RNA sequence: UGAAACUCAAAGGAAUUGACGGGGGCCCGCACAAGCGGUGGAGCAUGUGGUUUAAUUCGAAGCAACGCGAAGAACCUUAC
RNA sequence: AGCGCCGGCCAACUCCGUGCCAGCAGCCGCGGUAAUACGGAGGGCGCGAGCGUUACCCGGAUUCACUGGGCGUAAAGGGC
């Protein structure tokens, strides 16, 4: 989740199980559809909702212009 | 006949009754993340009814939802009317070669009959086991007699049968124990 | 292609007064209609229902990176 | 029967059996659905008609019919029911009125709108 | 192949064994009589019609 | 003595005209019989079924479809 | 200026879409590629600031029959 440009916010239990909540930019949120299957053996889930705006680092900034 | 081949025959005979249990436990609306619960269902493929395990691919990605991956989009409408079939009370989306089924949190009216269903399939498995064991002792009654075998021998053959029988019982108890905690979870 | 373009603009018109969250606006430069939305599932059912209730001679990309400056 | 007989016993009056028990003396009754279903009818009709089992505020839980094309009803949906049977759907003694509570009208009705809860077009 | 085959039958082909009689009022490739050029159906249509000279119903 | 819930759009009465009868009566047709030569069995001719096949074109289905539409398929005919 | 209807009862007809599907239905019943019966349109009938629906009472029900019904075979003569 962090190598997906993630900034964690905390974790909590649920079905025991446990829930984890973070902030991830949409661009790095495509493979994550089926990636939770590759990891959790098909036992995880998610929801994903938009939040806000920010300023991408100049590593991806100055390279998106092409 | 003989002993080792009677045990292998027994352990084999009891396995089939055990796997039959697992079949009966998946095909229930469990925690409802199960894929095989929807894998067997009466449909309508070209007039004739047939099991959809020769029609589509059930796969359970996330637990809360489930997909019934199909390969015939005129059968998905035959499946969709066959999912909307009296039972599960579920509202599936369809098409785009897709067929999604989200699962509501099991209510205490259905959670009530789920456990009750599990333990029922549980006991019947054990009775399948125990009825096989008695078949095995009768296989032993003749086999000891037929072969002019010792007494203290034919005693341990009984205990060795019990050892075997308490094998398939503990697993059967453990199967329906887990499947419950997924319903209570 | 090509003469059934006016059913597209009339298809999503039945969904504008029925679902007022997503938008349909053509691109100035590059020039093309972009069907906005809220998510993949939101813009999968619009793509599905149109292809199977409204025929719509169409096939799309499509990413969704929709940046702003 | 003799005039005398009629004095003794008397002409037995005929009783009107109500045709809608769950309604319980009301014109309408609110309820909540337990199943969303499609049930095939008897001979010689073949289809899959939209039927929703509803547990009413009268304590009752009967089988209700969803008229028109396209419904949004699901489990936990709140709905209002009226009278009305179906000659070829046994057990179904009641109709669900479109356009009330969680039950929404049919889209793009033109004829006979007020029966299907469809506002006037623009 | 109905209108293209009766027109094929008007054009003299490449070799003479391919010569087949085609009816001259309906277009049959079988039961076509060279004495009438029609076919056994258009024979009976016109026999009763009398327009076949002399051709009358036989009964002996 | 004798309910109901539920469920059906009929359950019935007689009579009429048909058809049917392992019902009757009086008849006829190579229908049986009485006769005579055949088929099935053999080898081939010809048509279908099936499979085969790039195609083995389509139709005809108990009688009343099977030397039938074809009273002339090497090519043509010929639709595959 | 809206609502209901426009298969028979029962007043008011065609077109297209659909193909025992989607749906209508108060009864008998409609939809299996020419649907006056389904959905829309054009057209028509009926009412009007109302129109349709559900629930109930009575009517038609002479179908609890005093007015004004029956009981051989239809439901019904009591075993005597
Ligand atoms: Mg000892
Ligand atoms: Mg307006
Ligand atoms: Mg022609
Ligand atoms: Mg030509
Ligand atoms: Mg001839
Ligand atoms: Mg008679
Ligand atoms: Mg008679
Ligand atoms: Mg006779
Ligand atoms: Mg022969
Ligand atoms: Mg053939
Ligand atoms: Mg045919
Ligand atoms: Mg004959
Ligand atoms: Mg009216
Ligand atoms: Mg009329
Ligand atoms: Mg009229
Ligand atoms: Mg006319
Ligand atoms: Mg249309
Ligand atoms: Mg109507
Ligand atoms: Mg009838
Ligand atoms: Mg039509
Ligand atoms: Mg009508
Ligand atoms: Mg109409
Ligand atoms: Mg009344
Ligand atoms: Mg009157
Ligand atoms: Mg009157
Ligand atoms: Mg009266
Ligand atoms: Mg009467
Ligand atoms: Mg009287
Ligand atoms: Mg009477
Ligand atoms: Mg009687
Ligand atoms: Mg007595
Ligand atoms: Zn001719």
């Amino acid at each position: 989740l962090n190598a997906r440009r993630g900034q964690i916010l905390g974790m909590e239990p649920r079905g025991n199980a446990q829930v984890i909540r973070a902030f991830v930019p949409l661009a790095e949120m495509f493979g994550y559809a089926t990636d939770l299957r590759s990891k959790t053996q098909g036992r995880g889930s998610f929801v994903m909702f938009f939040d806000h705006y920010q300023e991408v680092p100049k590593q991806v900034q100055e390279k998106l212009i092409k | 006949m003989t002993l080792k081949e009677l045990y292998a025959e027994t352990r084999s005979h009891m396995q089939k009754s055990l796997e039959v249990l697992e079949h009966n436990l998946a095909g229930l609306r469990t925690g409802r993340a199960n894929p095989a619960l929807l894998l067997h269902l009466k449909v309508e493929y070209y007039g004739a009814h047939v099991p959809l395990n020769q029609i589509a691919t059930v796969t359970a990605p996330d637990p809360r939802t489930l997909v019934v991956q199909s390969w015939d989009q005129n059968a998905l409408k035959a499946i969709e009317k066959a999912i909307r079939d009296s039972d599960l009370g579920l509202n599936p989306s369809n098409k785009g070669d897709a067929l999604y089924i989200n699962i509501p949190p099991l209510t205490e009216e259905r959670r009530k009959d789920l456990v009750r269903a599990v333990r029922q399939y549980a006991e019947e498995g054990r009775v399948a086991i125990r009825n096989i064991r008695r078949e095995a002792l009768d296989k032993l009654k003749k086999l000891a007699k037929e072969l002019h075998l010792s007494e203290d021998e034919t005693k341990r053959a009984e205990a060795e049968i019990q050892k075997i029988t308490d094998e398939f019982i503990a697993k059967a108890d453990q199967l329906a124990e887990k499947k419950e905690q997924e319903i209570l979870g | 292609t090509k003469a059934d373009q006016e059913k597209l603009s009339q298809a999503l018109a039945r969904l504008a007064e029925e679902d007022p969250t997503f938008r349909v606006s053509t691109h100035p430069e590059t020039g093309q209609t972009i069907i906005s939305g809220m998510g993949e599932l939101h813009l999968e059912i619009i793509v599905d229902r149109l292809k199977r209730e409204f025929k719509v001679d169409a096939n799309v990309g499509k990413p969704q990176v929709a940046y702003r400056e | 029967p003799t005039i005398n007989q009629l004095v003794r016993k008397g002409r037995e009056k005929v009783r009107k059996k109500s045709k809608v028990p769950a309604l319980k003396g009301a014109p309408f009754r609110r309820g909540v659905c337990t199943v969303v279903r499609t049930v095939t009818p008897k001979k010689p009709n073949s289809a899959l008609r939209k039927v929703a089992k509803v547990r009413l505020t009268s304590g009752y839980e009967v089988t209700a019919y969803i008229p028109g094309e396209g419904h949004n009803l699901q489990e936990h949906s709140v709905v209002l029911i009226r009278g009305g049977r179906v000659k070829d759907l046994p057990g179904v003694r009641y109709h669900i009125v479109r356009g009330v509570y969680d039950a929404a009208g049919v889209k793009d009705r033109k004829k006979s709108r007020s029966k299907y809860g469809t506002k006037k077009p623009k | 192949a109905r209108k293209a085959l009766i027109e094929k039958a008007k054009r003299t082909p490449k070799f003479k064994v391919r010569a087949y009689t085609r009816c001259v009022r309906c277009g049959r490739a079988r039961s076509v009589y060279r004495f009438f050029g029609l076919c056994r159906i258009c024979l009976r249509e016109l026999a009763h019609k009398g327009q076949l000279p002399g051709v009358r119903k036989a009964s002996w």
